[PDB]
C-alpha cells in the first residue's frame, strides 16, 4: 500500500505528551528563527546597511546645513 | 486577598493629608527651577 | 515580611558593641551597630567615586576612573585632585568590609551557630590590604596600588604583569590558580550529586546516603563523604586566596628579576 | 575554644561495604577495599572498590596509548635522559605541527605525534562521558553529572579541534607541556590584541571568582550548623530541621534575600557551567571574527583613554 | 502513557495538522516575497 | 591606519546581548526555586494586621517528593505543621522590634534555643534499618586504636564543674562515625550530647563541654526508646545544648564591648 | 476547509492561561527592547545621524561663542 | 489539567483573540509611518 | 467589534492588583532613567551642547580673570 | 478566585486603572510635543 | 514484553516507522536531485 | 503599631518641630557667613 500506510498516525499522542511537545516545537522554532536571521544579516544579503535604496549618515554628513556650519569652523 | 487594615474613614484621612504634602513639596520644586532659570538658562 | 517559622528566633542579644540601641530589624535586613557603620562608609564611598567621575572626562560607566598619587608623594598625603580622594575611598572600602565582617559574627552569634563565614570572608580582606597597604608599605609608596575603575584597573593588572616579562612563572601564583580551578571542579561535581539524588529518574523515590557513595566509588573508586566535601571546599577557596596574596607580596618588595629565573634553582641544584 | 569540626577526633570501623546492589546482568565490582587511617583524619577512610565494565576499559586503554605516546616525545626531546629529563621537567613539551602544514597529515616527528596523542585523548574522554552517564542511571538517579561533564568535553575540544580547524590550521592549538602551555596563553592573548578587552573573558572570570565566593560561604555555612546535624543536606531537605531553619535566616538578616537547603545546589551548577560556556564563546569568536579585541573594545566605547602631552613619531610612515 | 484516549488523540491530531499546514503555508508566502525583492540563488 | 572602522554591528556584539538574557533568566528560575520553603511570607500592615506576600517572582507550583520504604509524600510548596507554644515579650513597639523570652531562659524553646517539628520516626538507612544507633545494637562496629576512646571519661561543664561521665557511643552505619556520646548526668538520667559540641581531651580523659553549664546536664531532653533516636528528639535535644550559648551565664547576651 | 479550527478554544484547556500570559508580555518587551537596539546599530540610527540638524556642532558654531573662543 | 472548564476556556479565548488581534493593528500602524519617514527596502 | 473587550476587567481575577501595581511602578522608573541615559549620549545631549551659551568658556574670558592670567 | 477578588471589586479596580492609565499617557504626550517643538529628532 | 508492548503493538508500531523513514528518505532524494542541477559537486 | 499613643506623638512632634527649626536656622547663618567671606554665584 502507498496510501493507507499512515492510518494509525493519530495514536502519536498516546505515547508522546502534547503539551512538552508543543512548547519543545514552539521554543525551537523561536530560537532557529533568530539564529537565521543573525546567519543572513552576517553575509552579502545584508539589508539594514547596504546603503540601498539610500545611505542616511551619508545624507545627514551632507545636508546643506551642516555643510554651511563645517565650513565656520 | 491583600489589604491594610484601614477602614475607609481612615484611608480617606491619609489621603487628604498625602495629596496636600505632595502639592507643597512641588510647590517647592516648581520654585526653585524658576529661580535657577533666571540665574543659569539651560535650554 | 517574615517567612512562616522566622517569630521565634528574633531575640535579643549577642552583639559586640552599643546594646541595645540598634538591635532592630528594618525589612528583612537585621542593622546593628555594624550595619549603620557599613551603610554608612558605603554610601559615602560610593558618593565619592560618582564625584571623581564627574570631574574627570566622562560619566560612561567602562571609563570612569579614580588613580592613586604619585611615586613622589611617597608614603604622604596627596592633594584631593592629584590622589587625595582616592585615600579617602581606600579608607571608607576598609572600613565598610570590616564593619560587614562582625556584623557577620553578630548575627551568626544570635542564631547559636559556628563563626566559619566572617573567618573565610576574612581571607578577602586579607587579599585586598595586600594589595592596597602592605606591598605598597614595603615599597615605600602608596601609588603602587589600583586604581578605581573597570576596565582602568584592568590595565594595572596587565602592566604590573609585565614588569617580570612573564608573571606566568611566578610560583605562588601557580599553586593559586591550581586551588581556582580545582574550586570550580569541586563545586560542579557538588551541585550534580545532591540534585541528582533529590530528582531521580522518573517514578523513583528518593534516594539515600550509599547512593551517595557508591556513584563515586563506581566512578573513580574513592568518596569523600557529604561533611568532608564541605570542609575541602572551605579549603580549597581560602587557599586560593591565601596563595594570591602571597603571590603579590612577592613580586616587588623580594624578587625583582623576571619570574622565569626564579625557577632557574631547580636545574643548578647539583645532583643531576 | 569549641571545636572547630575541621578533623575526626576518634574512628570507628565496620566491615567495608561493597555497594547498593546493581541490575541483574552486570558485571561485579574488582578489588577489595582497604582503609587509611589519614585520608580518615579529613574524609571517609575506605578506598575501593571498583567498577570496571566496557565503556571504562576502551576508556584506560585509549589514554594510557595517549600518555605513552606523550611521555616518550618528551623524554626523546632531552635524548633519552632520564637525568635530563628530571632535571629540565617543566621545560619539555610535545609541539604541534608547523602551520604552514595545514589541515593535512604530518609525518610523524614533525607534528604527527600530537595527532596521534590528540586524538586517543579525545576518544577517552568521551568513552568516559557514556561510563559517567550509565553509571549514574543504573543506580536509578538523575543524570545532571554528565550534563556539567558535556561542557567541560566541549571546551577540551574548542581549543584544540574546532577553532583550529575553523582557522584552517593544526599549529593553532596548545602544546603538550607545563611552560609550553603557559607560553601558548600568553601568545594568544598578545596575537589578537589584549584578552582583557574580550567581554566573554570578564564574564567567564566573573563566574570564577563567584565559584570561589559560593563555595567558600556554602562550606561555611554548612560546617557551622554540624552541631545541629546540617552536614545530612537529604533529609534536611526532605524534612527541614532547625539546621536549614538557622541556615536561611543567616543569610537572609545579613544580605536580605536566601536559598533553601535544594536551590543552593542549582545556585552551584550554574555558576561552574556558565564560567565554562563564556569560555567555548570567547575562544570560538577570537580569530575567526575579530582580530583585535583592544580596537573591538575602542568601537564599541569601552576603553579608557589616558592624557597624553606628548607626540611619537611612527618611523613607517616617515 | 499519556493518559489521552484514543478519541482525544484524534482530536488533537486533527487541529496539530492544520496549525502546521497553515504555518508552512505563511512561510511559502513569505519566501516568494523574499525571491522577488532579493533573489539569493 | 590603525583603527579604521567598516561596520558597526557585528557578531561578538548579538551573542554577548544573547548571553546577557539567557543570564537574567537563570536567575528568574532559581529565585523561584528558593521559595518551596518558608513561604508565604507574612508582611505586618500600617496597624498590626498580617497578610501572606509571596514577593517577586511568584511561588512555583507543588512538586513532590516520594519518599522511600513508604514514609510518604511530601508536596513542597505545601502545608505546616503546627508550632510549638514558645512565649514572647517585644521589647520596643515597632514590628521590628526584638523580643524576650518569658520564663526560664534555657527551657523556652525561643532564640537558639528553637526548634523544628519534624516526623516522629527514625531515619533508615538504605535496607530500612534505623541509621543513628549506640554501639550496642550495632555489633560490628570498634573504635580504632590510635584514637582515645571517650567512654569512662568525665563531662567537665564550662563552669570547671563535672556533668557526668560518658557510658556509650552513638554511631551513624550509612556512613560510619560518630554523632553522639551518651552519658549519665548526676540525678542518674542518661542524656546526648552531639560530637560537634565535645572537646576530647585523652590524656587529661575529659570531655569539655563549654556550650553548658555542670548543673545543666539534668534537664537535657530524654528519649522513648533507648535503641534508637528519632528525628524529632534530635531536634530537641541539639537545640537545648545551642540555647546554652546564649542563655547559661546572664552576661552571655551582654554587648562583649 | 474553513471549519478546521473550531476546537481551537479548548487550547486553554492543557496550556495555564496566567502563565501564558506573563510570558507573551515579558517575551514582547525583551523583543522590543532587542530590536531597538538592532536597529540604533546600523545605517538607520535616528538619534546620531545628524538629521534634521547636528545639535553639538550648532553649539560650537554661535556667534556668542565663537566671540568668546577668539578673545583667547 | 488546568483545571479550567469549557466554557471559561472559550471565554479566555475570546478576549484572548481579541487583544491579539488589536496589538498587531497598532504593529501595522507603527509600520507604516516607518516606511513613509524612512524605507529601509 | 464593540462588544469584544467587554469581560476586560476580570483580569484582576487571576492578577494580583497590588503585585502589578509595584511591579508597574518599577518598571516605569526604570525605562525612564535609560530613556533620559540613551538620549544624553547621543547628538541630541541638552547639558553639554553649550546653547545658550558656554558657561565654562564664559567665566575664563571675565575681565577680571583676563586681567589676572596677564599679570603671570 | 485566585485572587480573592470578586466581580465587582474587580470591575471598581478596572475604572480606576484605565481612567490613571489613560491621564499618564496625555502627560506624555504632552511632553512629546513640547519636546518636538524645541529640538526636533526626526 | 521488556519495553511493555506486546507483539501487536509492536507490528503496529513498526509499519509506521517504515513508512515514515520511506517517506524521509524520498524527500532527501529530491532534495539532491534539485541541488545537482542548480550546483554539481562532483 | 508603633505603640505611640495620641499624647506621646503630640510631645515627640512638638519637640521635633522645635530642634528642626533651630538646627535650619545655624544653617542659614553659617551659608550667609560664607557668602559674605566667598562668595560662589
Ligand atoms: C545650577 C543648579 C543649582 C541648584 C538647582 C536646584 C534645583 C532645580 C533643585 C534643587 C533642589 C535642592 N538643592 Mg540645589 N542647586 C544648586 C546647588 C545646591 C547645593 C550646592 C552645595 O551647591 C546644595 C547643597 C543644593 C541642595 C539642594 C537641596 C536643598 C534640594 C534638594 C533636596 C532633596 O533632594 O529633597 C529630598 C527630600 C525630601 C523629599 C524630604 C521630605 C521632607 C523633609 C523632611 C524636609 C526636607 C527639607 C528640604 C531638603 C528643603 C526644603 C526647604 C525647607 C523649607 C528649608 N543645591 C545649584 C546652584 N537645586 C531641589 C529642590 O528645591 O527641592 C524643592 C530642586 O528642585
Ligand atoms: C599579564 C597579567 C598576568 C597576571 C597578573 C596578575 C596580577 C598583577 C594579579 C594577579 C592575581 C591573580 N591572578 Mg593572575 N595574571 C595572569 C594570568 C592569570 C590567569 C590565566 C588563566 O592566565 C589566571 C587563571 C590568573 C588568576 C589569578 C588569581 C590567582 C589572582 C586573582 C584572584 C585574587 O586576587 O583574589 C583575591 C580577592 C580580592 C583582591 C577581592 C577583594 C574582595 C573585597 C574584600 C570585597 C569587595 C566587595 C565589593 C566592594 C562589594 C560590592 C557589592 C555589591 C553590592 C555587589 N591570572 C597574567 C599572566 N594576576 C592577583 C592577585 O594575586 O592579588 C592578590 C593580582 O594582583
Ligand atoms: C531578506 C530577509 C527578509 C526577511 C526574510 C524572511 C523569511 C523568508 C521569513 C521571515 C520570517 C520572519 N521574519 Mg523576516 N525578513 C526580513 C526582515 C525581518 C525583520 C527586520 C527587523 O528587518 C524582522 C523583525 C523580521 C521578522 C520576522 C518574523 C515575523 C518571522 C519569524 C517568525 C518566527 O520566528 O516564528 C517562530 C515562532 C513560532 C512558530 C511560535 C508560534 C507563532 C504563533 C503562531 C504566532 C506568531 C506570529 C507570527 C510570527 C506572524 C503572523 C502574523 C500574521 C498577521 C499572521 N524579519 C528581511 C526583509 N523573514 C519567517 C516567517 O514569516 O514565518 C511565516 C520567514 O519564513
Ligand atoms: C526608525 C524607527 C522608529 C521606531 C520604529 C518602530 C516600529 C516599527 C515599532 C515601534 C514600536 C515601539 N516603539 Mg518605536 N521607533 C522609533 C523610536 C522609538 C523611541 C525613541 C527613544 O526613539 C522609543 C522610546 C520607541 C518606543 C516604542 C514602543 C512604544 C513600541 C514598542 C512597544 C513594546 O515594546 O511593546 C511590548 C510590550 C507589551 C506587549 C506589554 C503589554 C503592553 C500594554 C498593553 C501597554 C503598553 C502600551 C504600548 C507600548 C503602546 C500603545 C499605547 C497607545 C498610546 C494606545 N520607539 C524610531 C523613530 N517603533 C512597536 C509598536 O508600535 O508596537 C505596537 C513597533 O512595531
Ligand atoms: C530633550 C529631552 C528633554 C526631556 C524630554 C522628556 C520626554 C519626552 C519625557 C520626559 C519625561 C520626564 N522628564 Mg524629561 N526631558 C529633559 C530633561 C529632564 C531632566 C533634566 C535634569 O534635564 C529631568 C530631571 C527630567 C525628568 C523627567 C520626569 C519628570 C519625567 C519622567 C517621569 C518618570 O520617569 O515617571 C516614572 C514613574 C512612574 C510612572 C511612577 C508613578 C508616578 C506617580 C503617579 C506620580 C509621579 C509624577 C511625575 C513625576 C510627573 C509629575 C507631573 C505633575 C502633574 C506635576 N527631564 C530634556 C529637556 N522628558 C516623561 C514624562 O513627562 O512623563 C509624563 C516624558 O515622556
Ligand atoms: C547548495 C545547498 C542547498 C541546500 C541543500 C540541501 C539538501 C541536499 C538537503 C537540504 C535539507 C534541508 N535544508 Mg537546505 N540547502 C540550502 C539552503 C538552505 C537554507 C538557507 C537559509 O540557505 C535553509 C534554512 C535550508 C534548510 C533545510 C531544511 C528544510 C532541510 C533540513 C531538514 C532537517 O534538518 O531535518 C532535521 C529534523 C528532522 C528529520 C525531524 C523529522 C521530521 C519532522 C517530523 C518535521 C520536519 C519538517 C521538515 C523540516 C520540512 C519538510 C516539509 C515539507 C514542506 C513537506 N537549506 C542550499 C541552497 N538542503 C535536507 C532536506 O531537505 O531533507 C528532506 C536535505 O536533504
Ligand atoms: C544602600 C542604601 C541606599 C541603603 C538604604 C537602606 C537603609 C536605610 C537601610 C537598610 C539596612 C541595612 C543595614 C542594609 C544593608 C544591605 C545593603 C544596603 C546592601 C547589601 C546587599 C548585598 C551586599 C548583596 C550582594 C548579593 C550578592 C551579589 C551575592 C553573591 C552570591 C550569590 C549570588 C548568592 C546566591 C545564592 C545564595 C542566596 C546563597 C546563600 C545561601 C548559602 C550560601 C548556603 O549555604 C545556604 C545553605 C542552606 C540554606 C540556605 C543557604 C543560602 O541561602
Ligand atoms: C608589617 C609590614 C611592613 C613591615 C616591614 C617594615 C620594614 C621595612 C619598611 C621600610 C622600607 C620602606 C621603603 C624604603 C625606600 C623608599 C623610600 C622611603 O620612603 O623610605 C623611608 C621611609 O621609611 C618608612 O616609611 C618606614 C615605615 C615602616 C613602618 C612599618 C610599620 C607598620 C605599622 C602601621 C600600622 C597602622 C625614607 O622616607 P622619606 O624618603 O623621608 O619619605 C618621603 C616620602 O615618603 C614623603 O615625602
Ligand atoms: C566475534 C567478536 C567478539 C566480540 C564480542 C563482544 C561484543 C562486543 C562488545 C560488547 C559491548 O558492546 O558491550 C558494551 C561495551 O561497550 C564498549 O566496549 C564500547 C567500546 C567499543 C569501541 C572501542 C573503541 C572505541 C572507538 C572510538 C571511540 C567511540 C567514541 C564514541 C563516544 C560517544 C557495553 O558494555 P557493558 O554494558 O558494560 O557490558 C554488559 C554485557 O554486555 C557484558 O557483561
Ligand atoms: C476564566 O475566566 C478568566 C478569569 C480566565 C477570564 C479572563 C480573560 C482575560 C482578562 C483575558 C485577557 C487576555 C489578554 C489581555 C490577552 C493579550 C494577548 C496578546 C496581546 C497576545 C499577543 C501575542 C503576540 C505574539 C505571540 C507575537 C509573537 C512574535 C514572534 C514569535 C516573532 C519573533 C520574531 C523573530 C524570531 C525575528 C527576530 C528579528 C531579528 C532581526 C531581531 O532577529 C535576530
Ligand atoms: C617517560 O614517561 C613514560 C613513557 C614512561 C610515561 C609517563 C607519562 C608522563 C610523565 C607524561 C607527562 C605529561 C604532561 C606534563 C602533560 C601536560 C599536558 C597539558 C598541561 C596539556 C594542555 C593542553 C593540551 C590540549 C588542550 C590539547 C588539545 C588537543 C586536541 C583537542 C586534539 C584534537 C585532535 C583530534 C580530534 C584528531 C584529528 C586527527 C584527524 C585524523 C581527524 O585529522 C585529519
Ligand atoms: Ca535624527
Amino acid at each position: 500500500m502507498n496510501a493507507k500506510s499512515f492510518d494509525g498516525m493519530h495514536k502519536l499522542w498516546m505515547i508522546m505528551n502534547p503539551v512538552s511537545t508543543l512548547w519543545a516545537i514552539f521554543i525551537f522554532q523561536i530560537f532557529l528563527g533568530l539564529l537565521i536571521h543573525m546567519v543572513v544579516l552576517s553575509s552579502d544579503l545584508n539589508w539594514h546597511d547596504d546603503q540601498i535604496p539610500v545611505g542616511y549618515q551619508l545624507q545627514g554628513e551632507t545636508l546643506p546645513v551642516n555643510l554651511e556650519m563645517k565650513a565656520a569652523q | 486577598k491583600p489589604s491594610t487594615g484601614l477602614t475607609e474613614s481612615e484611608a480617606k484621612e491619609f489621603h487628604g493629608l498625602f495629596m496636600a504634602s505632595m502639592t507643597l513639596w512641588f510647590g517647592l520644586v516648581v520654585l526653585a527651577h524658576i529661580l535657577s532659570w533666571m540665574y543659569r538658562p539651560w535650554l | 515580611a517574615l517567612l512562616n517559622f522566622e517569630k521565634k528566633y528574633r531575640v535579643r542579644g549577642g552583639t559586640l558593641v552599643g546594646g541595645d540601641l540598634f538591635d532592630f530589624w528594618v525589612g528583612p535586613f537585621y542593622v546593628g551597630f555594624f550595619g549603620v557603620s557599613a551603610v554608612f562608609f558605603a554610601t559615602l564611598g560610593t558618593m565619592l567615586i560618582l564625584f571623581g567621575a564627574a570631574i574627570g572626562p566622562t560619566l560612561n560607566i567602562w571609563q570612569i576612573s579614580i588613580a592613586p598619587p604619585d611615586l613622589s608623594v611617597g608614603l604622604g598625603f596627596a592633594p584631593i585632585r592629584e590622589g587625595g580622594l582616592w585615600q579617602v575611598i581606600t579608607i571608607c572600602a576598609v572600613g565598610a568590609f570590616v564593619s560587614w565582617a562582625l556584623r557577620q559574627v553578630e548575627i551568626a552569634r544570635k542564631l547559636g551557630m559556628g563563626l566559619h563565614v566572617p573567618f573565610a570572608f576574612s581571607f578577602a580582606i586579607l587579599a585586598y590590604l595586600t594589595l592596597v597597604f602592605f606591598r605598597p608599605v614595603l615599597l615605600g609608596a602608596w601609588g603602587h596600588a589600583f586604581p578605581y575603575g573597570l576596565f582602568s584597573h584592568l590595565d594595572w593588572v596587565s602592566n604590573v604583569g609585565y614588569q617580570t616579562l612573564h608573571f606566568h612563572y611566578n610560583p605562588a601564583h601557580m599553586l593559586a590558580i591550581s586551588f581556582f580551578f580545582i574550586n570550580t571542579l569541586a563545586l560542579a561535581m557538588h551541585g550534580s550529586l545532591i540534585l541528582s539524588v533529590v530528582n531521580p529518574q522518573k517514578g523513583e523515590e528518593v534516594k539515600t546516603a550509599e547512593h551517595e557513595n557508591t556513584v563515586f566509588r563506581d566512578i573513580v573508586g574513592y568518596s569523600i563523604g557529604a561533611l568532608a566535601i564541605h570542609r575541602l571546599g572551605l579549603f580549597l577557596a581560602i587557599n586560593a586566596a591565601f596563595w594570591s596574596a602571597v603571590c603579590m607580596i612577592l613580586t616587588g618588595p623580594f624578587w625583582t628579576r623576571g619570574w622565569p629565573e626564579w625557577w632557574m634553582w631547580w636545574p643548578n641544584l647539583p645532583i643531576w | 575554644p569549641e571545636y572547630q569540626n575541621i578533623f575526626n577526633k576518634v574512628q570507628v570501623r565496620e566491615p567495608a561495604y561493597p555497594g547498593v546492589e546493581l541490575p541483574k546482568g552486570s558485571l561485579p565490582r574488582v578489588g577489595k577495599p582497604i582503609f587509611s587511617y589519614w585520608l580518615g583524619k579529613i574524609g571517609d577512610a575506605q578506598i575501593g572498590p571498583l567498577y570496571l565494565g566496557g565503556w571504562g576499559i576502551a576508556s584506560l586503554i585509549s589514554g594510557f596509548i595517549a600518555l605513552e605516546v606523550i611521555g616518550l616525545n618528551m623524554l626523546a626531546s632531552v635524548g633519552w635522559d632520564p637525568r635530563l629529563f628530571l632535571k629540565e621537567f617543566f621545560w619539555l613539551g610535545l609541539e604541534p605541527p608547523p602551520p604552514a602544514y595545514g589541515l593535512s597529515i604530518p609525518p610523524l616527528a614533525e607534528g604527527g605525534w600530537w595527532l596521534i596523542a590528540g586524538l586517543f585523548l579525545t576518544m577517552s574522554l568521551l568513552l568516559w562521558w557514556v561510563r559517567v552517564y550509565k553509571r549514574a542511571k543504573d543506580l536509578g538517579m538523575g543524570t545532571h553529572l554528565s550534563w556539567a561533564f558535556a561542557v567541560a568535553i566541549l571546551f577540551f575540544l574548542t581549543l584544540g579541534f574546532i577553532r583550529p580547524v575553523l582557522m584552517g590550521s593544526w599549529g593553532e592549538a596548545p602544546p603538550f607541556g607545563i611552560f609550553p602551555h603557559l607560553d601558548w596563553t600568553a601568545a594568544i592573548s598578545i596575537r589578537y590584541g589584549n584578552f582583557y578587552y574580550n567581554p566573554f573573558h570578564g564574564l567567564s572570570i566573573a563566574f570564577m571568582y563567584g565559584s570561589a565566593v559560593l563555595f567558600a560561604m556554602h562550606g561555611g555555612t554548612i560546617l557551622a550548623v554540624s552541631r545541629y546535624g546540617g552536614d545530612r543536606e537529604i533529609d534536611q531537605i526532605t524534612d527541614r530541621g532547625t539546621a536549614a531553619e538557622r541556615a536561611m535566616l543567616f543569610w537572609r538578616w545579613c544580605m536580605g534575600f536566601n536559598a533553601s537547603m535544594e536551590s543552593i545546589h542549582r545556585w552551584a551548577w550554574w555558576f561552574a557551567v556558565f564560567c565554562i560556556i563564556n569560555s567555548i564563546l570567547g575562544i570560538i569568536l577570537t580569530g575567526t571574527v575579530v582580530d583585535n579585541w583592544y580596537l573591538w573594545a575602542v568601537k564599541h566605547g569601552v576603553a579608557p583613554s589616558y592624557p597624553s602631552e606628548l607626540t611619537i613619531d611612527n618611523p613607517y610612515l616617515t | 502513557t499519556t493518559g489521552l484516549t484514543e478519541a482525544e488523540s484524534k482530536e488533537f491530531h486533527g487541529i496539530f495538522m492544520a496549525s502546521m499546514t497553515l504555518w508552512f503555508g505563511l512561510v511559502v508566502l513569505a519566501h516568494i516575497l523574499s525571491w522577488l525583492y532579493r533573489p539569493w540563488l | 591606519e590603525f583603527g579604521y572602522i567598516t561596520q558597526y554591528f557585528d557578531l561578538a556584539q548579538v551573542t554577548l546581548w544573547a548571553f546577557w538574557l539567557s543570564l537574567l533568566s537563570v536567575i528568574f528560575f532559581n529565585r523561584r526555586e528558593d521559595k518551596r520553603e518558608g513561604y508565604p511570607q507574612e508582611a505586618v500592615q500600617i496597624f498590626g494586621k498580617t497578610i501572606l506576600t509571596e514577593g517577586f517572582p511568584f511561588m512555583p507550583a507543588p512538586k513532590t517528593f516520594k519518599l522511600p520504604h513508604n514514609g510518604g509524600d511530601v508536596v513542597k510548596p505545601g502545608p505546616e505543621r503546627p508550632q510549638y507554644d514558645f512565649k514572647l515579650e517585644q521589647v520596643d513597639r515597632f514590628a521590628g522590634a526584638a523580643y524576650r523570652p518569658v520564663g526560664n531562659p534555657m527551657l523556652a524553646g525561643v532564640g537558639p534555643g528553637a526548634y523544628a517539628v519534624r516526623a516522629n520516626k527514625p531515619d533508615l538507612t538504605n535496607a530500612g534499618d534505623p541509621r543513628i544507633v549506640p554501639m550496642r545494637v550495632a555489633k560490628h562496629f570498634a573504635v580504632v586504636d590510635k584514637d582515645p576512646d571517650p567512654r569512662g571519661m568525665t563531662v567537665i561543664g564550662a563552669d570547671g564543674q563535672v556533668g557526668g561521665k560518658v557510658t556509650e557511643i552513638w554511631v551513624d552505619r550509612a556512613e560510619p562515625q560518630v554523632r553522639y556520646l551518651e552519658l549519665e548526668a548526676g540525678n542518674k538520667k542518661k542524656v546526648l550530647v552531639p560530637i560537634a559540641l565535645c572537646v576530647i581531651k585523652g590524656q587529661k580523659r575529659e570531655v569539655k563541654v563549654r556550650s553548658i553549664n555542670g548543673i545543666h546536664f539534668n534537664d537535657v531532653p530524654t528519649l522513648s526508646n533507648y535503641d534508637q533516636i528519632t528525628l524529632a528528639e534530635e531536634d530537641k535535644v541539639s537545640a537545648y545544648y545551642g540555647a546554652g550559648t546564649l542563655y547559661a551565664t546572664p552576661n552571655r547576651a551582654e554587648s562583649v564591648l
